[PDB]
């Protein structure tokens, strides 16, 4: 039954639109969490072998100074979200000589998330995490190919997404601390990785409101990891 | 003998045939209706019947003949809709005949551009065939009178006594015979055999309200619709 | 249209195009034509018959001319070839504004091959069921040329379209030959085309169109029957 | 995702289990496999340590055979089944 | 099923599936409830959220001082037809400076959602738009569909088992046209409360709740803003 | 409307395009050409198709063209289809004149053709050109080049070809006759009688049924050289003198 | 225009026609190369030469700039298509921002391309993967990848075509960095590697070389017969 | 097998079912009945009570074009709201370019073709109504148009809509077209409507009469129901 | 003036059997030499020739697309191009551009490629044509040209007659202007063969 790509289910909805949401269960798994001292998110590169090069690997570039964002499944797609979101953001800063709010780019992308059609291409793959210090302080979003949007406090996806997401409300409270978070995280992304934990396997992605920027970098993640 | 979508489109079969025109041919009949044209000597006459199922149908409204331009009438067949739309199309394509060229179109010509049309309507797959029929009259200089049948093939074409459609393809032969013999044609006698073949084909013998006579002439050039009356006295001059 | 507008003929498993195939065959059960380049110029000789006496052949024509020294004739379906010649009509004129110049046969079938050929690949759309024949007469020498629904052309000194081509094609073989004036090369093209012709032959029955190298004529009825009486 | 785990449970009753293996990485690492495919996986587990001659096959040993016959074996066809009756 | 393709075809009963399935798309959304006095106007919308941490995903969002609405069904659509109804506000807003009457504005929501119900390729949208505003003849409670054809009531409901709403609805509605603003509101929460199963509540965060009035301007109430409206309830039977 | 639609562009589950495998086939049939390596000179011989003695041939050159005035070609396929290109890309190199005033150099002109006709394999659900034909010319740097267009958008440019899938047996009796810098254009001409006197399934190889045309450098007309049939009627029944001495062996 | 799904999800997420379109380049002409402190020197392999033909008019390694070098797989036409893009890309950037082109920024200019260009309705996904070496500004090695989804991606070295698998598995024998601590031996290792590859038959084995910032220069195989004899010397040696 | 498709597409029989599914789907529709006195004409439609569901005096059928000309529709709601868009367009053209009532033919006529002109191509659908039109002026009279989903154009003194159809059209025969006023109609057609559609097939229904002729000065409105009441009053004691 | 910026002068004349075309080798900005090695007399085909006076950046130009289209023409059609061909084509050219007209004088000197017959016609630079049996003369001054002109040809002249005509024309024609001058080259061509050569100029 091949219907323009457009058809609604008999449940129902679009197909390849719920279809995308399973193409992100392959993808790349990361963690991120919301905490009054600062967003710290995670993932892992998932790396094959000594020609794959570890630096070259981000899932996690930051869009604005005070907006990072991760990345899952497939890559190339998410290029052009990512730049674009740059764009719409400072544009923000054009018109209004101020810092657009991690919850506008939200729906500054999901917004443009389907506009996919033949006349008048092909979905988006890719789900996203937004980290980011607005006026209320550290903010960790979540959305989807379909553009539906939710703010979490933390979040996971990609294959781990379930279990990662058990175990870390199992361990979630809102009186975390910065690092508390971090390496408790970083147990979760130990439990869900197939080699052993070194500086290469994973990146960081922190943000803080007067902690900046920040970003990230390795060697001090070559000590959080014996911090252990 | 017929593989892939040319069922459905418009394209060759494996014997060259393509159904889409053959299927409009006998989606005129649909109407089941009567068409005939007979031309005379210095006039051309037209005549189809009408059914009027209610009596709240107004016979003003369903009347089948069409006037193009003052000395340019015509007649359709087929389903409704794409008759009119061929109407307009007509109409227009007259207007602007004269608007171009400042003189009085031929009509032949109209049948040449209208059967053109009907080719784009043919050519395109992703587009309907549209299966009305259309026959014409008119006056032209030194020419008499004329009458053309255009069909939805993409082609016109125009003779002395003409008829298609349901009950038209023994009209035909019924014509024929009456045509030859040598027979000569007054007003009176092609209006007489106007009557006369779609008689012999269905012998209803019936009132003159439910056909509806269509005529043109060189003495009026202008086309002309018949009031009952007149009708009803060439009814009961038919009657011996 | 709704901008579809994919090619329909796809390539068969051994590479032929269907849907030309097919037309190809549309223009074999095209009605019997004949034309014959000879000597002083060329001769077309078709055949048009009504399928009921009520039919008037005064009105419509299967000869065209489109310039005082350059005819045409056809097989297979008139609505295209109509068409065709409307488009064909159009396009010598752009080639006289540039030169003031009638434009020589070859390159008539140059143009109207390349709007064919392009027409087979167009989207969405046939093929055309037609088989033109053209006759023209330029720099002393005339010529004949003959096209197909793909577009490529050829030249003959004599040839036929429609039913029974190939037999009258060889009989034109055998017979017809050399360079005989347009006497001669009539003769042989009402021979040929009274092979496939009905029990009677009238000066309707057929249409004779002449390439003089002083220019394209259309024969009238009135010759049509005066040579023809007397047939062959 | 969990209930993979589970052909893997009765099928892991079979041959000889490496303690240190993980089934649900596994598990979450082969998507849309039913129970056959994985079956399949639990089968050339066996297979190529019967290559290797190895009595007990690794959950690192045999997942090359498991991205190998999920991967390769999915590359050419099979797994269109909802497109099937979809 | 073959002819339940696309937009364009009529089925052999000539009922388009594809408005059929973005009814039922329509039906998956959480229950929410508008209703109107004969001065104010009330619609009230419960949150669902995908987990602990995640947060409560909001329905009721406000529009122009004098009209809101409640949402259901996709969000893509929801805030593009919303954006288009800041459009549609601004514009009279704008040229006339006036507010925009409900009726002629929901007209041009049926006439926006109208084309892509039937050109080839294309899909209608899921929508469970819910609207309050006044007029110079005040109250207006509107609903939609997938189908571009809007009712007019004074009390209505879609989603989750609405329909359980309105057989709360149809008793007590002869009187929701007399009562004020507060008692009205939890009339509404009382005709919620039932897409619950009576196991749960029905508590602060979880639900969304929005006003209109004849004087007073639209504004969305959560959480603390609904605690006055929460208090004061009693507990349904067992 | 998507029903209807073929989706030419889309590649064959295996990897391969399904659509170009029968725009080789096309070639495959119909047409049979050749051409080799000379120095000072080039040449190209070609079948001539409909041997039927009706025909005017008029033409002169036909299944070759004249697209430059140091350039031609030999094509093999549907022939109007060939026809658009050969408008096409003589255009092309006639608008490289009329910018540098300059005779184009082969090889832009070659590839970005190619690139035309790959403009179908990429995408429009169009019908492909399945038309492949040869290339002959003269440079300011290389000389004189061959090169071979093909039905999915690349060049395959060489010193020897094969056109159609019947002269597959004459590439292996080129591998067999082959050389390094003789022209002599006589002997490679009658190597190529000799290669048509074989693979060409007609015998007695007569001269109105093949062409052969060839290209000289000249100072500094760049000689583009079509012939008469008699000074080729001795080259072939000299050469089938040729193997009248062949046999002597025996 | 044509516009029309290409290529969507299949229920079990993943697209087709693009981790579909990989067999082309999966049975595409073996090719690799490595980087090196100094020397960059690329590979490739399977010529399958007609012994009669010309080999730079089907040659298959170009370059955009005199720094950086191509090195591509998949269908011929394709990689025509894509390296002119490039061609005219790395041109703009030397017109605006007069410095040379960093790789990373071109990769990502291929790479991006190619992305919105598997996007877009009515294109057909290119089935060509290339990779890109060079020197980099202040004289640091360099070199990418590219895949059908479009995804630059750098490498300490290369293993695409045929019996990549094996290559790489090979070249984890290779990648000890006394391997190249010379540059010759860069060479003759990565003819170490193609003599591995495919057939190796002395004949069809090409490569190309960059040396620091010299311009790119390719041995004419006297040295492929030298390499491949110090090499099977070295093979008996090893005895 | 896929002739049903498209409306492009011809059948081996020669016409659309995507016309007659269309068609036989605006049956389903509440029964709304027209017609046309001596001095007006006199539009009514039955709307239905399904649940509540909602407020009285929502959603009617019941649409007023220009001045002097309204709807009254029947089938699918949302096509036939957007072919009050077009209409009202069409007027404000005619209004525009001559400044004066358009004649409801031409109304029509134009309404007509773009119908047709939704028949031809499987971009779009065929509409999925159908409504009833009528005009009134002293320069022209009282005049009534029918038009379906093929896209036919004519004229009644009375048609029927809706489910009820043919039963519903029986008894209007003794209704006079002319010789009764309009006045008298208004209760008259209440009661065929309120007569009609036996209350068990719905369990709750309402009336709605519009009106327009010489007696409102050429305005269309409704002629409103609290005004005269005169349905129920006769209506409720014409049942026996 | 706009035509007399760059200056220049070009002149054809038709012999008995043949024909003689001369222009003036001068090229400048206003009163400044500058280089005398300019081209303006242009080759199409074979034993026919144009020549091109007015705007050196509309001469190159025209020259251009008119060797581009004959190309093309010759190209599609082994015949070489017939003269009146050559004419309208030009003027086809010239009207193209009508609001945005370029500013030319082209003057055709050519024969018949089917017989010897000797043709020259001169057009205006909108398009318009002119044939005559005498001479067609473009450029900057008239009294001189046609002076001098009306004041020698003769019908029937050997090419030697004719060669110290246009000679002696366009000495005298342009030893009175100053815009026009520093040498004169002459192409004098039959259906035999070509001749060209180049007149002493005076350099003042």
């Amino acid at each position: 039954y091949d219907r323009g790509v457009n058809t609604f289910s008999p449940e129902g909805r679009l197909f390849q639109v719920e279809y995308a949401i399973e193409a992100i269960k392959l993808g790349s798994t990361a963690i991120g969490i919301q905490t009054s001292e600062g967003v710290c998110l995670a993932v892992e590169k998932r790396i094959t072998s000594p020609l794959m090069e570890p630096s070259s690997i981000e899932k996690i570039v930051e869009i604005d100074a005070h907006i990072g964002c991760a990345m899952s499944g497939l890559i190339a797609d998410a290029k052009t979200l990512i730049d674009k979101a740059r764009v719409e953001t400072q544009n923000h800063w054009f018109t209004y000589n101020e810092t657009m709010t991690v919850e506008s780019v939200t729906q500054a992308v999901s917004n443009l998330a389907l506009q996919f059609g033949e006349e008048d291409s092909r979905p988006f793959g890719v789900a996203l995490l937004f980290g980011g210090v607005d006026e209320k302080g550290p903010q960790l979003f979540h959305m989807d190919p379909s553009g539906t949007f939710v703010q979490c406090d933390a979040r996971a996806i990609g294959s781990a997404s379930e279990g990662a997401q058990s175990s870390l409300q199992e361990v979630y409270h809102k009186s975390m601390t910065l690092k508390e978070a971090i390496k408790s995280s970083l147990i979760i992304l130990k439990q869900v990785m197939e080699e052993k934990l070194n500086a290469t396997n994973i990146e960081l992605a922190t943000v803080q409101p007067g902690q900046n920027f920040h970003m990230f970098t390795k060697e001090e993640l070559e000590e959080v990891i014996k911090d252990i | 003998s017929s593989a892939g979508f040319d069922r459905h489109i418009t394209i060759f079969s494996p014997e060259g045939r393509l159904y889409q025109v053959e299927y409009a041919f006998k989606a005129i009949n649909q109407g089941g209706l009567t068409s005939v044209a007979v031309r005379g000597k210095d006039c051309a006459v037209i005549v189809t019947q009408k059914k009027v199922p209610d009596k709240l149908l107004d016979s003003s409204t369903v009347t089948h003949l069409f006037k193009i331009t003052e000395n340019i009438g015509c007649v359709m067949t087929g389903m409704t809709a794409d008759s009119r739309s061929q109407v307009q199309r007509a109409r227009y394509e007259a207007a602007n005949w004269k608007y171009k060229y400042g003189y009085e179109i031929p009509v032949d010509m109209l049948c040449k551009r209208i059967a053109d049309i009907s080719q784009v309507y043919t050519q395109n797959a992703e587009m309907r065939p549209l299966g009305c029929c259309m026959i014409l009259i008119g006056i032209d200089e030194e020419q008499g009178p004329q009458v053309y049948k255009c069909d939805p093939a993409g082609y016109y074409c125009g003779f002395k006594a003409t008829a298609a459609g349901v009950k038209q393809t023994e009209s035909t032969s019924f014509l024929e015979k009456k045509v030859k013999k040598k027979f000569d044609w007054t007003f009176e006698q092609t209006v007489e055999t106007a009557i006369t073949c779609l008689s012999t084909v269905l012998s209803i013998d019936f009132k003159p309200s439910e056909i509806e006579v269509g005529v043109v002439t060189v003495e009026n050039p202008k086309f002309r619709i018949l009031t009952e009356a007149e009708i009803d006295a060439h009814l009961v001059a038919l009657a011996e | 249209e709704r901008g579809y507008s994919f090619s329909l003929t796809t390539f068969s498993p051994s590479g032929k195009l269907v849907q030309i195939e097919y037309a190809l065959a549309a223009v074999a059960g095209g009605a019997p034509s004949v034309g014959i380049k000879a000597a002083n110029g060329v001769v077309l000789a078709t055949e048009k018959k009504q399928k009921s006496i009520l039919y008037d052949e005064r009105s419509v024509h299967k000869v065209e001319p489109i310039t005082k020294h350059i005819g045409l004739v056809y097989s297979g379906m008139g609505p295209d070839y109509r068409v065709l010649v409307h488009r064909a009509r159009k396009l010598a004129q752009q080639y006289y504004l540039v030169y003031q110049e009638p434009i020589p046969t070859a390159q008539l079938v140059q143009r109207v091959a390349s709007v064919m050929q392009e027409y087979t690949q167009s989207g969405g759309v046939r093929p055309f069921g037609v088989s033109l024949l053209i006759c023209g007469w330029n720099e002393g020498r005339p010529y004949l040329f003959q096209s197909d629904p793909s577009g490529a052309y050829f030249a003959w000194k004599a040839t036929a379209m429609g039913k029974n081509y190939v037999n009258g094609k060889t009989f034109l073989e055998k017979r017809y030959n050399e360079d005989l004036e347009l006497e001669d090369a009539i003769h042989t093209a009402i021979l040929t085309l009274k092979e496939s012709f009905e029990g009677q032959m009238t000066e309707d029955n057929i249409e004779v169109g002449i390439c003089n190298e002083a220019g394209f004529r259309r024969l009238t009825p009135t010759e049509v029957k005066d040579y023809l009486a007397a047939i062959a | 995702l969990e209930g993979r785990t589970h052909i893997f449970k009765i099928h892991a009753r079979s041959m000889s289990v490496e303690r240190d293996i993980r089934f649900e990485l596994l598990a979450r690492l082969c998507p849309n496999s039913t129970g056959a495919e994985i079956r399949s996986v639990c089968t050339e587990a066996g297979m190529f340590a019967i290559r290797a001659r190895r009595k007990i096959a690794t959950e690192k040993d045999f997942l090359e055979a498991v991205n190998k016959v999920i991967k390769s074996y999915a590359k050419f066809s099979a797994t269109p089944r909802y497109m099937t009756y979809n | 099923n073959q002819y339940d393709n696309d937009v364009t075809v009529w089925s052999p009963q000539g009922r388009i599936h594809q408005i059929e399935y973005a009814m039922e798309a329509v039906k998956q959304g959480s229950a929410t409830v508008g209703l109107k006095s004969k001065t104010h106007a009330v619609l009230v919308a419960l949150k669902r959220a995908q987990s602990e941490l995640a947060a409560h995903q909001k329905k009721i969002l406000h529009v122009d001082n004098h009209i809101g609405i409640s949402i259901a069904g996709l969000t893509a659509d929801a805030r593009l037809l919303c954006n288009f109804m800041r459009q549609e506000c601004l514009d009279s807003r704008f040229v006339f400076d006036r507010p925009l009457p409900v009726s002629r504005l929901v007209s041009l929501i049926g006439s926006k959602t109208q084309i892509p119900t039937q050109r080839y390729g294309r899909r209608p949208y899921g929508v469970g738009l819910l609207i309050a505003g006044y007029d110079d003849m005040g109250p207006h409670i509107f609903q939609t569909c997938p189908s571009a054809n809007y009712f007019d009531c004074r009390a209505m409901s879609i989603g989750a088992r609405s329909q359980s709403a309105r057989t709360y609805l149809e008793r007590h509605m002869s009187e929701f046209m007399e009562c004020n603003l507060n008692e009205l509101v939890k009339h509404g929460l009382r005709a919620l409360r039932e897409t619950l199963p009576a196991e749960q509540d029905l508590t602060t965060k979880n639900v969304s709740i929005g006003i209109v009035g004849k004087d007073l301007e639209f504004t969305i109430y959560d959480d603390d803003d609904v605690s006055p409206f929460l208090e004061g309830l009693e507990e349904r039977p067992q | 409307s998507r029903r209807y639609d073929s989706r030419t562009t889309i590649f064959s589950p295996e990897g391969r395009l399904y659509q170009v495998e029968y725009a080789m086939e096309a070639i495959g049939h119909a047409g049979t050409c050749l051409g080799i390596l000379a120095n000072d000179g080039v040449l190209l011989a070609a079948e001539r198709r409909n041997i039927h003695k009706l025909l005017d041939e008029v033409f002169f050159s036909e299944k070759i063209y004249k697209l430059n005035e140091d350039m031609a070609c030999s094509v093999a396929g549907i022939t109007s289809d060939a026809n658009v290109l050969t408008n096409e890309l003589r255009l092309i190199a006639q608008r490289y004149l009329l910018q540098y005033q300059e005779p184009i150099p082969c090889e832009q002109l070659v590839t970005a053709l190619c690139d035309i006709k790959q403009a179908y394999t990429q995408f429009g659900g169009k019908r492909p050109f399945g038309v492949s034909l040869l290339y002959i010319g003269w440079d300011k740097h290389y000389g004189f080049q061959l090169y071979q267009s093909d039905p999915s958008g690349n060049y395959g440019g060489w010193k020897a070809t094969c056109i159609g899938n019947n002269s597959a047996a004459a590439v292996s009796m080129l591998k067999q006759d082959y050389k390094e810098g003789e022209m002599t254009l006589k002997s490679a001409l009658a190597l190529a009688i000799k290669v048509l006197n074989k693979t060409m399934d007609v015998s007695k190889l007569s001269a109105e049924k093949v062409e052969i045309a060839t290209l000289t450098r000249e100072n500094g007309k760049t000689v583009i050289r079509v012939l008469k049939q008699k000074e080729v009627e001795q080259l072939i029944k000299k050469h089938e003198e040729e193997e009248a001495k062949a046999e002597r062996e025996k | 225009s044509y516009d029309r799904a290409i290529t969507v999800f299949s229920p079990d997420g993943h697209l087709f026609q693009v981790e579909y379109a990989q067999e082309a380049v999966k049975k595409g002409s073996t090719a690799v190369g490595v980087r090196g402190r100094d020397i960059v020197v690329l590979g490739v392999e399977k010529k399958s030469v007609a012994k009669l033909q010309d080999e730079r008019t089907v040659r298959k390694i170009c370059a955009l700039d005199d720094n950086v070098c191509m090195a591509f797989a998949g269908l011929t036409a394709d990689a025509r298509i894509v390296i002119n893009r490039a061609r005219v890309e790395c041109q703009s950037h030397r017109l605006t921002v007069e410095d040379p082109v960093t790789v990373e920024y071109i990769t990502r200019y291929i790479a991006s391309l190619k992305q919105r260009y598997t996007q877009s309705n009515g294109r057909r996904p290119f089935g060509i993967s290339a990779l890109i070496v060079g020197f980099d500004f202040d004289g640091t090695p360099r070199l990418y990848q590219t895949d059908p989804s479009g995804t630059y991606h750098a490498w300490k070295a290369n293993a695409i075509g045929r019996g990549a698998k094996s290559v790489r598995e090979f070249l984890e024998k290779n990648y000890t960095d006394e391997a190249i601590e010379t540059d010759d031996l860069t060479i003759k290792l990565v003819i170490k590697a193609l003599l591995e590859v495919v057939q190796s038959g002395g004949k069809n084995i090409e490569l190309a070389v960059m040396r620091r910032d010299q311009s790119l220069k390719i041995l004419n195989p006297e040295e492929i017969e030298k390499y491949v004899a110090e090499i099977e010397k070295e093979k008996e040696e090893n005895e | 097998t896929g002739y049903d498709l498209s409306a492009s597409t011809f059948s081996p029989d020669g016409r659309v079912f995507q016309v007659e599914y269309a068609m036989k789907a605006v049956e389903n529709s509440s029964t709304a009945i027209g017609i046309r006195c001596k001095d007006g004409v006199v539009f009514g439609v039955e709307k239905l009570v399904l649940s509540k569901l909602y407020e009285e005096g929502s959603n009617k059928r019941l649409f007023n074009v220009d001045r002097h000309v309204g709807m009254a529709v029947a089938g699918l709601l949302a096509d036939a709201r957007s072919l009050a868009d077009i209409a009202r367009e069409e007027a404000s053209n005619f209004r525009s370019n001559f400044g004066y009532n358009i004649p409801l033919k031409h109304l029509a006529d134009r309404v007509a073709m773009y119908v047709h002109a939704y028949t031809l191509y499987s971009a779009v659908r065929p509409f999925g109504c159908s409504f009833m039109l009528g005009s009134y002026s002293v320069n022209d009279g009282a005049q009534l148009y029918m038009i379906d989903p093929s896209g036919v154009s004519y004229g009644y003194w009375g048609c029927a809509i809706g489910k009820a159809r043919q039963a519903a059209k029986t008894e209007i025969e003794k209704l006079q077209m002319k010789e009764m006023t309009c006045r008298d109609i208004v209760k008259e057609v209440a009661k065929i409507i309120y007569i009609v559609h036996d209350e068990v097939k719905d369990k709750a229904f309402e009336l709605e009469l519009s009106w327009v002729g010489e007696l409102t000065n050429g305005r269309h409105e409704i002629v409103p129901k609290d005004i005269r009441e005169e349905a129920e009053k006769y209506a409720k004691e014409s049942l026996k | 003036s706009i035509m007399s910026y760059n200056g220049g002068a070009v002149m054809a004349m038709k012999g008995k059997n043949c024909v003689a075309i001369a222009a003036d080798r001068r090229f400048g900005i206003q009163a400044q030499m500058v280089t005398t090695d300019f081209q303006k007399i242009f080759p199409m085909g074979d034993r026919l020739y144009i020549g091109l006076a007015g705007l050196a950046t509309d001469v190159q130009t025209v020259a251009q697309r008119l060797k581009f289209r004959l190309n093309l023409y010759e190209l599609k059609e082994g015949r070489q191009i017939k003269p009146y061909t050559l004419m309208s084509m030009v003027a086809n050219l010239l009207y193209e551009k009508r609001f945005g007209p370029y500013y030319t004088e082209p003057v055709i000197a050519g024969l018949d490629p089917k017989t010897f017959k000797p043709f020259i016609c001169s057009l205006d630079l909108i398009g318009c044509p002119m044939v005559t049996d005498d001479f067609v003369v473009s450029g900057t001054c008239a009294e001189q040209m046609y002076g001098m002109c009306e004041s020698l040809w003769e019908p029937n002249m050997d090419p030697d007659h004719l060669f110290e005509t246009i000679s002696q024309a366009m000495l005298n024609a342009v030893d009175r202007d100053a815009v026009s001058g520093m040498g004169v080259i002459v192409h004098i061509i039959e259906k035999d063969k070509i001749t060209t050569r180049t007149l002493k100029a005076r350099m003042d």
